[PDB]
């Protein structure tokens, strides 16, 4: 609009971005400890048997 | 974005006070029984 208010709601467009982005690429070292979990349970024999 | 803005204060007077320290675990806590100290002869129950 030609206004600092179209200035700043474009820095909170991208202030909101910036945190999903190291969310999801976060994520990813997360999701690897979920995975190695559920692959450390379908080789996972009880040890009463 | 990276906010991280929250200021810090400016190091403020620390004094010795006789005070009661335990630790419970990992973490070490105060302990308070405060009924000679603010509650005497206030006439108010304790809470």
């Amino acid at each position: 609009d030609g206004t600092g208010i179209s200035l700043h709601r474009q820095l909170r467009a991208i202030q909101q971005l910036a945190r999903n982005v190291q969310a999801v690429l976060g994520a990813f070292e997360r999701g690897t400890a979920d995975q190695m979990l559920h692959v450390l349970l379908e080789k996972a024999p009880p040890l009463a048997l | 974005n990276r906010e991280t803005l929250d200021e810090l204060e400016s190091a403020p007077q620390t004094t010795r006070v006789r005070a009661d320290l335990v630790a419970i675990g990992d973490r070490l806590v105060f302990l308070e029984a405060l009924e000679r100290r603010i509650y005497a002869a206030t006439n108010v129950p304790y809470p």
